[PDB]
RNA sequence: GUCCUAAGGUAGCGAAAUUCCUUGUCGGGUAAGUUCCGACCUGCACGAAAAGCGUAACGACCGGAGCGCUGUCUCGGCGAG
RNA sequence: CCGCAGUGAACAGGCUCUGGCGACUGUUUACCAAAAACACAGCUCUCUGCGAACUCGUAAGAGGAGGUAUAGGGAGCGACG
RNA sequence: GCGAGCUAGCCCUGGCCAGGGUGAAGCUGGGGUGAGACCCAGUGGAGGCCCGAACCGGUGGGGGAUGCAAACCCCUCGGAU
RNA sequence: UUCUAG
RNA sequence: CCGAGGGUAGGGCCCGUGACUGGGGCGAAGUCGUAACAAGGUAGCUGUACCGGAAGGUGCGGCUGGAUCACCUCCUUU
RNA sequence: GUGGGAGAGGGUGGUGGAAUUCCCGGAGUAGCGGUGAAAUGCGCAGAUACCGGGAGGAACGCCGAUGGCGAAGGCAGCCACCUGGUCCACCCGUGACGCUGAGGCGCGAAAGCGUGGGGAGCAAACCGGAUUAGAUACCCGGGUAGUCCACGCCCUAAACGAUGCGCGCUAGGUCUCUGGGUCUCCUGGGGGCCGAAGCUAACGCGUUAAGCGCGCCGCCUGGGGAGUACGGCCGCAAGGC
RNA sequence: AGCUAGUUGGUGGGGUAAUGGCCCACCAAGGCGACGACGGGUAGCCGGUCUGAGAGGAUGGCCGGCCACAGGGGCACUGA
């Protein structure tokens, strides 16, 4: 419903309980309200799995318990993640419903290796974080916009195209 | 899997006479029990087509034993079906 | 059998709205049909990606034909405002 | 039972047979042209790891996007087969 | 320097689509097999879906051409959650 | 590599 | 009212039938090539897939209705 | 029933080296690689060979076998999870509960298709090099779809033992595996070989019958056209019945 | 590979020598089919005949039985 919310933990020792299935319409991410100890909440990432009955978190400590997330430092090798913590705390550093996250495919000193979900590879840094678990996007792909144009229903630009025009109009155009 | 003492509590359950180690009452009870944790196994493990075919033989083994008791005494056949719960 | 080129048109299609020689030649439709529609295909100059052959439904799109019906027409002739 | 007539007057599809293009509802050149023109759902190459890449901007800055490679921009075609 | 009370857009915020028709997901029940596939019947009510007012339009013909008018009147037509 | 029929 | 027959329309079963065109069989014999039986010369046949004037070829699978000792590993036994 | 036993039957997850090709560093030359001999090709921007590191699929050597399982196709590095079939001994339990099977219903090579990953290597197509008369093929150097997996679709074949299933009757010698026994051998299953009777037109089958007898099944009945045309069912199609 | 509206049965009833959905009313819906229904192709059926070692093949004109048609298509009369 035209809004944002959470995206980056950094208060821990906190109790992570899988709020609920609030599959969400606004970023290809499907998240559920994450119930913290105090009671303070957050429509959190959609890293598939972690059943309703919440039951997680993270921590400077550990707990690969699927989903959840800590610094690079605190992370296995051969592991699949998201909550792409690029720079030191820059919260998320990639993978948006981009299921196929990154896989600490080898780390090095204040530098941890990452399979570039998108489609390449290089390294991050020290404390830098990132929570494993999948994504959530049920292949958020495909699906037919049949005899109409989902598009429009887009609210998402018919910013339509052209290319053939009659003129000689717009940038590199 | 099927436990050995589970098998006996089933044989004891269905026996009309103390010592019924093998009879219509036991066969069907065995085969039906073997049918419900083999089919349960095939729902996950979708493609176990070798053990599915070996099940179906056993499916046909049941029916023919069932056939016999209706052929002779359909009175205890109605008692054997309801108790187990097969046919629909 | 060759001379040149970077190789030198392939599958589908074809007188198509790319074929001026042309109302091309054969077929059907007709009392005759240079429009159609089928088929040949020497494609004046189709062709796969500004796609190529086809394709149910779909079109105030374009073109071809049959029944129905009327002054559209065989000249109309009367009338009402 | 009656008149030539019995939706009685009044508002109310002509249908069919075929072909070509574009699939389709569309949208558009206000005062000629609504179309085989764009649009498309859909495909393919493809620049881009963020403080993105391209667009405005004299330097800020906004946009992008509080998006983050099932994504954002560049594109030639434009179901499906 | 002057302008979106022209028009093309885009942001924000309200209002508006008389009637009718077609009958997909589903859920209820019944249906030969292990469960099912899956069938049928009921319910059910989607779709830039159909038939049509207002409303949006302005092909196809009629008038008008010092007009009623610097685009309008007439018959006609498309769209119609 | 090829060299008809009776 | 039922109905022989007549009419317009709608479909179904079939015979004829056509420019043209796919193939199939004859026929003295024609051209171009070697596919096949001796490893037919690359052993052949096959399901299939692509490609090649044409026989065919190459690939994935396989069957031998494949066979020699012209070579290796050894096997099996007094 | 019970009590053992074997196995590459299956399907889910998981881990293990061996090498293969590409990538970063070391070292270190002038050639490699390749055939019937060459050539195309790589390489002085330093290749081939060796050292070390990496990443990645894909198979899975020896054991492994003329051996094993399985309804048919077909199935092999170790791991555990569900699970099928099938075999000796006790002779306990039911009590003829059976044997064949139109259609169906399910499986089911490999090619292929549908979408979604992945692609180290192999490899039609296509590309060069050779070749000959000619080279659209053999031979050499490249390389794409596929080959890989999930999921759904095809179901075809020298699908072979070219030979339906069941039971029961008719010498043997011998090799091997599995299960039991008084385990110099007897026993029940299973696999290879020779061989009496017998069948055979021919080879050859020969208690693993192509012998002798009983059920029930499918298929035959001249060669090409044909396994094709046409009607029908099925697939996205290539096709398929 | 599906077939069916007088179609399957029933109540009453017309008509007939009288049974019968035979024709009609009203009622409920079943009746059929691979033990080949619906459809298509073709047809006089038999005693007998020809052939055959036979079982079985063919065939059934004149003599005989039952049946059909009277150019094609129907209907009623008189009437045992």
């Amino acid at each position: 419903q035209y809004r944002i919310i959470d995206f980056k933990r950094d208060k821990d020792g906190i109790p992570g309980r899988v709020a609920t299935i609030e599959y969400d319409p606004n970023r290809s991410a499907n998240i559920a309200l994450i119930n913290y100890a105090d009671g303070e909440k957050r429509y959190i990432i959609a890293p598939k799995n972690l059943k309703v009955g919440m039951e997680i978190m993270s921590g400077p400590d550990a707990d690969i318990k699927i989903g959840n997330a800590l610094p690079l430092e605190n992370i296995p090798v051969g592991t699949l993640v998201h909550n792409i913590e690029l720079k030191p705390g820059r919260g998320g550093q990639l993978v948006r419903a981009a299921g196929t996250s990154a896989q600490v495919l080898g780390k090095e000193g204040k530098y941890v290796i990452v399979r570039l979900a998108s489609g390449e590879v290089r390294m991050i840094l020290g404390k830098c974080r990132a929570t494993v678990g999948e994504v959530g996007n049920g292949g958020r792909t495909d699906k037919p916009f049949v005899k109409a144009g989902n598009k429009h229903h887009k609210m998402k630009a018919p910013n339509v195209r052209g290319v053939a025009m009659n003129a000689v109009d717009h940038p590199f155009g | 899997p099927i436990t050995k003492e589970e098998k006996q509590k089933v044989i004891q359950e269905f026996a009309r006479f103390p010592g019924d180690t093998g009879s219509t009452e036991v066969q069907v009870a065995l085969l039906t029990l073997r049918i419900n944790r083999l089919s349960e196994h095939l729902k996950v493990h979708k493609k176990d087509h070798h053990s599915h075919r070996g099940l179906l033989m056993m499916v046909g083994q049941r029916r023919r034993l069932l056939r016999y008791l209706q052929r002779e005494d359909p009175e205890r056949y109605r008692a054997l079906i309801e108790k187990l719960g097969i046919r629909g």
